[PDB]
């Protein structure tokens, strides 16, 4: 990214966070 | 509980006469009986990366979203309201989610069919509210505020990133509701969900040439945050404006039978 | 083991369901300060609209396809929620749905009590969008035309991706879904938009030895953590 | 200036490239990220959710009758109710599931599935079943005596109304290719007993079967799904 | 008091029986009665960026400022005195201010209408005082001191930055005064406000070709400091040389009625 | 030298791009910034006036 | 900016300073 | 014992009446009698680099693997299942090993024979499982998920790296076994060994031009780990599908005689 | 931007060049390296065998 | 390598390790 806008960057393919227990265990 | 998961999870080896207990399925909890718990396992250090299943890796592919040939002597240009509803291979892949937040990355690819001319093209992006052109030589093409991009044909394809311009914090892919506040408003159309208009013309004046200009637009959604996943649409689409359904006459993907049938359940 | 849920002045005697369904793992709350748009002070009926509006009990016979109530189209014409909807311009509310299907031990069946966010319905075998009278039914709700495809061409077989519980008439007779605010916008228009859709679909139909069988399904929706803006009249 | 030479592949438009591109709207401030519930950050969260199998995917099963398997009282002991082939590839009882539809956007798949059956009879309705997981390679068992030898679970209704049957991941290769494959596995179910209902419960109960994927599931080499593809109404209204 | 404002300001929640006081409007002070003070508010952390309203972001758009087609056998070239008065969409946007200080960024875009030729063009920038050409092959094109830029057609468009060359410290957009010191001098024309002349020719000699060369000039003002804002001009322009007004025959933007009328004030 | 390949969007003239361009007048000294009253540094100053 | 002239640079879109109280409050 | 060997090894000088012992050859041990041990040597500091004999340097050469001319009015495109079996100069060099692990680096080189047209081409890589096109204008070319690369002709050749996509940890070059689990399955064909399909078309519509498009594909295997070396194949190949052999009628490379004969062993 | 000029040999396809090229499958996770016996890391290992 | 994938890099021609004594001496 040599542009001045942060949306112009390449696709940030780094979000390895999960939370499957809001779908498989949506319980209390 | 949220946790960073880079690879698929490992397996722990298991352990005459174990005594488990009952299961909770009617409560809407998917059964967390691990294979460690139920059956005989070994220790498998699972190094299979999950990175290609990420939502950023699932949807950031520059899919063809618009393809028109316009003759050159909408005549002499084309405009296209930027939607994901156009080609149903991408549409089903984005109708998996309810709320999307993506920056489009439009790549206009211009080809010419019938001494080929080296024309110059203008891909002006008209957002909603700004006026759209009606001729090849209207005064809206020379607008200062619209984000025109001037590209030739014998070059790399013109690529611009359109940001996330919804006035809400995500695109309602599915809008259970009505536009505006008059009761004749269309169902399933969010006024916030509109991207804009991608108007492409040939900057050159009228040339006596018999060449047809085929323009392909490639949208690659990127920086994707996606919310509330949905059942994948099984029936064939009926229109780009709504989620109507008819189904095939027979299975598969029919109304009475989505799965292709067999003889009996004991087959 | 039996239990009483008292929100506001309305109370419901309930069975202790283990693991009440917090929809998408979240509990509804008021609009936080860093996510708010409308600057005026939101009216917040802390017990006046946060109470169980028990809808009309629908008769579940053998040939019933399903039922859907679009929230808050179910509640726009009812009570202090219906007064605040038609006298404000915005709202922000979660819901606590308590679907209870009271049957004997000789009845069988299974319900998918599913709460579909943004249920853009479809009409069968036409390219006309569904009108205002096909979507905004009101308190009476709507019967599923084709529940197998959720009336939008998707699949019921995958409808458990949504917040859902099961009423298997062996195990339980009640289901409870606790819906958060589910919208792109921090507040929206209750007369126009319907965020959730409580869909009760009998997957396994009802059954007993007599062919004329019927089990009523009681729906009770408590709009939790209501805000509103744009007070007029 | 800087001496540069052009490599091969210069000016190509690879549709799967990852490069920063020119922002059309400079100093645009997007709408701020409001916390919307239920964010999917990885499509294996969608796959790990249980979803109904269409076990009764036969003819004369219209719509809703395809998700359940009728346990009658006229059926006999040691009879085969259903077998569920574990082909996520082929058009079987797993194609319209969450694990089946998201994996058909992919080519290679690796992980443990998880079948869950749910008995939907009356409270008084007792009897037994036996859920026989046949491993890959082994053919579909026909008699119950053949299938009380596999990886089975003898399941009584009147006690336990839901049974998790872990389908383990058994493959020599790290992955399984989706084709354009037989004996990936079988879950068969046999009448250990007869269905025992009283004189007021219905004598035709049912089974809802679910399938999910466990936490070790994985998927790579993305492709287009065969489930969709092609007239589409008002398609030229986006241009006009 | 000057302060750095990056986002739009927050709102503080308010507080039976408050007693405010009077207001000062006749003194030319815009009422600073905050919504915190007057009406019931909540606490809104406002993250709306103001960055697209900045004067640098309001005027730095490469607007079309000059567009001429010259035939090729002012014949065979064109010159253009660099003004912002040309296209009234940019002109109204720069007549919002009194004093501007911008560096232009000229982008000459050359297209050819009717085996297309690959011509070479020269966009010589003649400042005021240096002589302007009168033919395609005059000796002023070969001037060493003028800032010629030699660009072909099959290339990216030629882009040069013209600096701030006013002899004063800002461009008088509006000059309430007369040029020179003779009383026949023209009104509203500052001699310091003149940029120069952008003279473009085709460097090639006379080719027997029937091709018309359409040249577009895109000025993007940048490094913009702007002073003393003005009422936005509502009536239609009458000439580029002055601020004369006629108005439409009827509302909107008429002389007797700028706003489009309605039936009554109680409508 | 430096091995470079051309991306898509190379040679395009985006009218809203923000790049340094070639100065036509080298070592030009502009007229010095004299403090003129009433500088608008943001058009929301113009909007907040009655 | 790889040019030697400071006016040749890209547009410095960073001047977030305001002073609205020379227009809304031009009083003493 | 594993050790880093950058150059060829040195020689140590040797030392009336040395008394060696017997040798072990029947045990399958290649004789480690060093020249230091056997014959009279000197000290040679051997600086000969072994780097061009490395397996990475032995196989990473962009060898031509596919070359088809398709006429343009498989008609109007061509597909090619990516194998190393095509040209037997590379095939013998990769049949030296049993298991290979390489990332291909495909370089599509497009030439046009008979005012040459500047066409645009699409080299879509269809992996196994995704559907392959059957026309020039099928809907599979506009697939979002397939890795299309859009290149013109008057440019550098399009180059993409195809990764290691075997489902096993190495390519079985030789598969002593049968595909699938039905006994009609083909011998020596591993279903895991399949790379995919490299489908190239001309993106342009039907042009009345008499030009033939010759397309060359250059695969350079890289990041190569190779296992279990084999005897180099001496007989001529008979098919790309198997390792059948016939031999020349006479020596060299005949069945009864690989080496070219001479008169006698005492020649 | 960066002032660059094209050297000779720009756009050539040398078949023995060593450059990084565009990956067709982004965030592809290859099959993990399983220890297969008898790795040849240099073809002089093949030559030294009788 | 300015790409984000480690297989996309140029050919790592640096593996000078040998072990000839798994071929010339495969004995125990």
């Amino acid at each position: 990214n040599f542009y001045k806008d942060s949306y112009a960057a390449s696709a940030s393919k780094q979000d390895f966070s999960q939370d499957p227990s809001k779908f498989t265990e949506p319980v209390v | 509980i949220e946790s960073i998961i880079k690879t698929a999870t490992d397996t722990v080896k298991s352990e005459l006469g174990v005594v488990p207990s009952l299961n909770a399925v009617e409560t809407g909890a998917t059964s967390n009986t691990e294979p460690e718990e139920a059956i005989q396992t070994r220790t498998v250090i699972n190094q299979h990366g999950v990175s290609e299943t990420l939502v950023e890796n699932f949807l950031s592919r520059a899919a063809l979203v618009s393809k028109r040939s316009f003759e050159y002597k909408d005549k002499n240009f084309f405009k296209w309201t930027i939607n994901t509803r156009s080609f149903v291979q991408l549409r089903r892949k984005l109708e998996l989610f309810t709320y999307l937040r993506f920056d489009a990355e439009i790549t206009i690819l211009t080809t010419v069919a019938v001494g080929l001319p080296d024309l110059t093209l203008q891909a002006m992006f008209v957002p909603t509210g700004a006026l759209t052109p009606e001729k090849q030589d209207s005064f809206h093409w020379q607008s200062g505020s619209n984000a025109s991009v001037f590209f030739k044909i014998s070059d790399p394809p013109a690529r611009i990133t359109i940001p996330f311009m919804c006035i809400n914090s995500a695109y309602s892919v599915f809008y259970d509701g009505f536009a505006g506040f008059e009761k004749n408003g269309l169902y399933g159309i969010n006024p916030a969900d509109t991207i804009g208009n991608l108007c492409v013309r040939i900057v050159n004046e009228h040339q006596p040439v018999g060449f047809t200009v085929t323009v392909r637009v490639y949208m690659k959604p990127k920086h994707i945050k996606a919310w509330a996943p949905r059942p994948p649409r099984t029936l064939p689409y009926m229109s780009i404006a709504n989620a109507n359904y008819k189904g095939k006459e027979r299975a598969p993907n029919a109304l009475s039978a989505i799965i292709g049938n067999r003889d009996s359940v004991k087959t | 083991r039996v239990l009483q849920l008292k929100l506001g002045n309305s109370a419901i005697v309930t069975q202790e369901a283990a693991n009440y369904c917090c929809a998408y793992g979240e509990w509804p709350n008021y609009l936080p300060d860093h996510e708010a748009v409308a600057i005026d002070k939101p009216t917040q009926p802390e017990t006046a609209t946060d109470r169980f509006y028990t809808l009309k009990s629908v008769k579940w016979e053998t040939g019933s396809t399903g039922w859907w109530w679009k929230l808050p189209d179910a509640l726009n014409n009812i009570g202090m929620f219906g007064q605040n909807v038609q006298h404000h311009y915005l709202y922000r509310s979660g819901f606590l749905i308590h679907v209870q299907c009271n049957a004997t031990k000789f009845h069988q069946g299974a319900l998918l009590v599913v709460a579909i966010p943004e249920h853009q319905r479809g009409a069968h075998n036409t390219n006309t969008s569904p009108g205002f009278d096909d979507i905004m039914k009101g308190e009476e709700g709507g019967t599923f035309n084709h529940p197998y495809v959720l009336d939008d061409g998707t699949s019921l077989a995958c409808a458990t991706i949504f917040p859902h519980q099961w009423i298997n008439l062996r195990t339980n007779n009640s289901a409870t879904i606790v819906l958060p605010w589910m919208n792109a916008a921090p507040m929206d228009f209750p007369l126009r938009h319907n965020q959730w859709t409580l869909a009760i679909i009998p997957v396994v139909p009802l059954g007993t030895r007599t062919t004329s069988s019927m089990v009523p399904i009681t729906v009770s929706i408590a709009p939790m953590c209501c805000e509103f803006n744009g007070l007029r009249h | 200036g800087v001496p540069t030479y052009l490599l091969p592949g210069s000016g190509q438009f690879l549709t799967t490239d990852d490069h920063s591109s020119a922002p059309a709207l400079p100093c645009f401030n997007p709408t701020p990220e409001m916390h919307i519930p239920g964010q999917v950050r990885n499509m294996l969260e969608v796959v790990q959710v249980e979803s109904m199998m269409e076990i009764n995917n036969t003819e004369s099963a219209v719509g809703m009758e395809r998700l359940k398997v009728d346990i009658s009282a006229l059926t006999d002991v040691d009879q085969l109710l259903f077998n569920i082939p574990l082909d996520i590839q082929l058009d079987g009882p797993l194609r319209n599931t969450l694990v089946g539809n998201i994996s058909r956007y992919y080519t290679h798949w690796s992980g443990s599935l998880e079948m869950t059956f749910m008995f939907c009879g009356s409270f008084m309705a007792a009897g037994k079943l036996i859920l026989c997981y046949t491993p890959p390679g082994g053919s579909c068992p026909t008699t119950r005596e053949t299938a009380m030898l596999g990886t089975h679970i003898v399941w009584d209704f009147g006690l336990q109304s839901s049974v998790t049957l872990i389908i383990p991941w058994i493959s020599g290769s790290h992955y399984r290719m989706f084709n354009n494959n037989a004996n990936v596995g079988y879950v068969t179910c046999f009448m250990q007993t007869n269905l025992i209902v009283p004189s007021e419960s219905s004598d035709t109960c049912s089974l809802i079967g679910f399938i999910a994927a466990k936490d070790d599931f994985s998927l790579r080499l993305m492709r287009d799904s065969p489930d969709i593809g092609q007239h589409l109404h008002a398609a030229e209204a986006a241009y006009q």
